[PDB]
RNA sequence: UUCUGACCUAUCAGCUUUUGAUGUUAGGGUAUUGGCCUAACAUGGCUAUGACGGGUAACGGGGAAUUAGAGUUCGAUUCCGGAGAGGGAGCCUGAGAAAUAGCUACCACAUCUAAGGAAGGCAGCAGGCGCGUAAAUUACCCAAUUCUAAAGAAGAGAGGUAGUGACAAGAAAUAACAAUGCAAGGUUUGUAUUGGAAUGGUGGGAAUUUAAAACCUUCCCAGAGUAACAAUUGGAGGGCAAGUCUGGUGCCAGCAGCCGCGGUAAUUCCAGCUCCAAUAGCGUAUAUUAAAAUUGUUGCAGUUAAAACGCUCGUAGUUGA
């Protein structure tokens, strides 16, 4: 579990284009840093500035996935709510 | 930052409602169906 | 019953005599059968009320 | 602490999952026994797989061995209770031989196929699901019993089941009709 | 107390002996042997066959997962044994204790107090806070299982029984069937109209079960047709089983384990339709085993792909007509 800091957007590897957009949070066990990646084109504006992630790994341990440079990380749960089920369709409690 | 565009192509498309359809089979029922379907007339 | 009906299992007891019956059996079995009410009902606060005694505190 | 009774896998799953032959194989089987999942061909499976490995087993050790003689003569001994091996074969190679269809054979809904009642395979399972078979003496409701050779001689009706003659009919309509009957008369 | 058996580390190589290390003698001490402890005397003991250190997110074993065979990882956790009761230390009683719901003190915490003083230790069971990725009732009962007693009859949150419980594991519904009409086959097999049977799930009552109740099972009433008493999850280029179907977007949004897809026909996005896999279960993450004969004893590779010490002698090692 930590907190959304600050919301990124990261460029794309040589053979893509787009801006992806990612996550900065502060994990709460280490006062650690790290970006995560969201998936699902509305949940950036999903979480709020101060809101509590819940965080996982990616697939593949610490190693780099697809277009991302540097993202080991990915958020699945956000206030407490599944993030997937919000956004899929909205099955499940918007944000308060 | 570019941020702000995100969600984009889903607000965008058209909403279609989802419809009706006569209750599809379970179990032992859907693969009887499906046994059908796939091998018996067939020739 | 056991599954499908028109059968049933037990197990059966007879005794000499109704003294038999007083003697080598417990109340519960007894209340079951309709010899004798249940008794005292306070469960498990009489354990609350002993512990609440404490010897020679009052004078019981 | 624990509980001691113990638990165990069924079946096991079947890797590699969508090997084209193996997967319209099963739904072959599946088409001819009316089994509900992947998952009861499975433990039918598994069930044929780990007495071929018993049987591997044995036939390694030599012949005239006493553990041999002894455990081989009651696997194959089993077999004949289940059915699998006929009398003329009684040898451990007729065991390796054991084969899937031979084994869903023994199922007692293709059993009450087989010897009537029901019209269908798929009919036959829900009669034995709805409470309508009995083996003599004792009543079941599960289409995955195995038929012993023994067993085979006393399938028929439930005693109180329709067929058996218990509540006769369908007490809506004929307390309607007779209700009826009596209003109109 | 004999013997024998262990994880990682040499960027830990000399350790141990004034402060007992190794031995001898004599004592003291113990329940008893003993450097167990005192005195006197020896000067030893252990070490590349890895001592002495360091690491361990390390209690040990019975065992567990995965295995064709070798194996590799796991073992807080049902049994056995050890250890400990906030941190250390010291004690009494008694057959048995360095005991923790015995005691004394200190430190670290901390409750009541009229301030003089007093009382305290849940890693028993409940329950709370905090920590968190992560976990249930301040339940009922001593009937069984057993224990303890001045032993039937008393006690026991030991223990049982429920409650919570999609941790795992087994069994198993979600229609069945006949008529017709239509479809395809040489009176058949398949599939849209109809229409009488079969039945749990479910509601109620019992019978029963039970420490007591509830569940189970069993019986009697009720009691499906859009059987709305409504199956989901994840997919459909390849890997990989199923769409060169229909709309929207237009290098953006996004997807994509990987290869890659998206710049106006997108077989990959966002939908809809159809189809497919598994199914009351199915996805995702992290760890771990196989796959890995990519750790290789079995069983690898070293001319050129990673890899023969510059060369020789040689001690330990291994191997030896």
């Amino acid at each position: 579990k930590g907190i959304v800091v600050e919301k990124v957007a990261i460029e794309a590897k040589q053979p893509n284009s787009a801006y992806r957009k990612c996550v900065r949070v502060q994990l709460i066990k280490n006062g650690k840093k790290i970006t995560a990646f969201v998936p699902g084109d509305g949940c950036l504006n999903f979480i709020d500035e101060n809101d509590e992630v819940l965080v996982s790994g990616f697939g593949r341990s610490g190693h780099s996935v697809g277009d991302l440079p540097g993202v080991k990380f990915k958020v699945v749960k956000v206030a407490r709510v599944s993030l997937l089920a919000l956004f899929k369709e909205k099955k499940e409690k918007p944000r308060s | 930052g570019s941020l702000a565009r995100a969600g984009k192509v889903k607000n965008q498309t058209p909403k279609v409602p989802k419809l009706d359809k006569k209750k599809r089979l379970t179990g032992r029922a859907k693969k009887r169906q499906l046994y059908n379907r796939r091998f018996s007339d067939n020739g | 019953t056991l599954f499908g009906g028109g059968r049933t299992k037990g197990f059966g007891l007879i005794y000499k005599n109704v003294d038999a019956v007083k003697k080598f059996e417990k109340k519960y079995r007894l209340v079951r059968e309709g010899l004798i009410d249940k008794e005292t009902k306070a469960g498990r606060r009489a354990s609350k009320e002993l512990k609440n005694r404490r010897k020679k505190v009052r004078g019981t | 602490p624990k509980s001691y009774r113990n638990y165990s896998k069924t079946a096991r799953n079947p890797k590699r999952p969508f090997e084209k032959e193996r997967l319209d194989q099963e739904l072959k089987l599946i088409g001819e026994y009316g089994l509900k999942n992947k998952r009861e061909i499975w433990r039918v499976q598994y069930l044929l797989a780990k007495i071929r490995s018993a049987a591997r087993y044995l036939l390694t050790l030599d012949e005239k061995s006493s553990k041999r003689i002894f455990q081989g003569e009651a696997l194959l001994r089993r077999m004949v209770r289940q059915g699998l091996l006929g009398e003329n074969e009684e040898k451990l190679d007729y065991v390796l031989g054991l084969t899937l269809p031979k084994l869903l054979e023994r199922r007692l809904q293709t059993k009450v196929f087989k010897l009537g009642l029901a019209k269908s395979v798929h009919h036959a399972r829900v009669l034995i699901r709805q409470r309508h078979i009995r083996v003599g003496k004792q009543m079941v409701d599960i289409p995955s019993f195995l038929v012993r050779v023994d067993s085979e001689k006393h399938i028929d009706f439930a005693t109180t089941s329709p067929f058996g003659g218990a509540r006769p009919g369908r007490v809506k309509r004929k307390s309607l009709k007779k209700q009826k009957e009596k209003t109109e008369a």
